[PDB]
């Protein structure tokens, strides 16, 4: 119970940076490489 | 002639090909019926 | 291939799990890079 | 290793070599082997018997000896059709 306001701090920060980046990263990562006219995304060895 | 026999309608997946992995090839033989050599009557059959 | 003498040679992978496409490697053996060979290599395993 | 000469021929329509007999290894057995080298030891003395049948009916074709080791040791020598790694298409052939 002495951790009433830390939790309602932990929580209150949480769904700030959630709101922050959900308005300058929204939709940015669609996009990637792949091989020319197909469907197999093209990376290297131990990339992911 | 010099050709595999065919089985079926060939189908790919152009989606699904990388450019430089060496596909396999074929291992069949030419078995060639004779009576898919030429037009077919009853007389063939039995001559068969 | 489970011993030094065996793992020589080249050998094949194969991208996505994909028995039709492959490609050649040579086979080497190799040392994990934390190890516990001697007592300095062990206690920077343990260490990480 | 050995270095052949191939003389260019007819009735194999490639470069072919009547002097020793070619061996195939496929890729992924190690030739270095004790299995393999124990073979490519005494299948030496095929060479004899490729040679002599060739000498009495020169209208032979390919004579092979596949090996349940994987080998295959063939007589005219010739260079295979597919390396693997000298282009980018991997050969797989297995005598088995
Ligand atoms: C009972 C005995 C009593 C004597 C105790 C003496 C005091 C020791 C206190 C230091 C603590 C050491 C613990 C760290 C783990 C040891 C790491 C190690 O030994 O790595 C050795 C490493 C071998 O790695 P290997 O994979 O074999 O490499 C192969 C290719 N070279 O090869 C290397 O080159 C690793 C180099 C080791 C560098 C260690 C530097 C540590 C300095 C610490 C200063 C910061 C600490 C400040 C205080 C911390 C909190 C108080």
């Amino acid at each position: 119970l002495p951790l009433f306001h830390i939790a309602l701090l932990v929580l209150f920060m949480v769904i700030i940076y959630a709101i922050i980046g959900l308005e300058l990263f929204k939709g940015k990562m669609h996009k990637t490489c792949y091989y020319i006219g197909t469907d197999i995304v093209a990376t290297v060895e131990n990339e992911k | 002639q010099p050709k595999p026999i065919g089985v079926g309608i060939p189908t790919i997946n152009l989606r699904k090909r990388r450019p430089n992995v060496q596909n396999p090839k074929s291992q069949e033989p030419v078995t060639l019926d004779f009576l898919d050599a030429e037009l077919e009557n009853d007389i063939k059959v039995e001559i068969r | 291939k489970m011993t030094e003498e065996e793992c020589r040679g080249y050998y094949y992978v194969y991208k996505d799990g994909d028995p039709t496409q492959m490609e050649l490697r040579p086979r080497q053996w190799i040392h994990n890079d934390f190890h516990f060979d001697n007592v300095l290599s062990a206690m920077m395993s343990l260490f990480t | 290793r050995i270095k052949p000469v191939f003389i260019d021929d007819a009735n194999f329509r490639r470069q072919v070599s009547y002097q020793h007999a070619a061996v195939h290894i496929p890729t992924d057995i190690y030739e270095g082997s004790t299995i393999v080298l124990n073979e490519l030891n005494w299948t030496s003395a095929l060479d004899d018997v490729f040679k002599k049948n060739r000498e009495e009916d020169p209208s032979l074709l390919w004579q092979v000896f596949g090996s349940a080791t994987g080998l295959a040791r063939y007589y005219p020598a010739s260079p295979w059709v597919d390396n693997s790694r000298t282009p980018n298409k991997i050969d797989l052939y297995d005598v088995r």
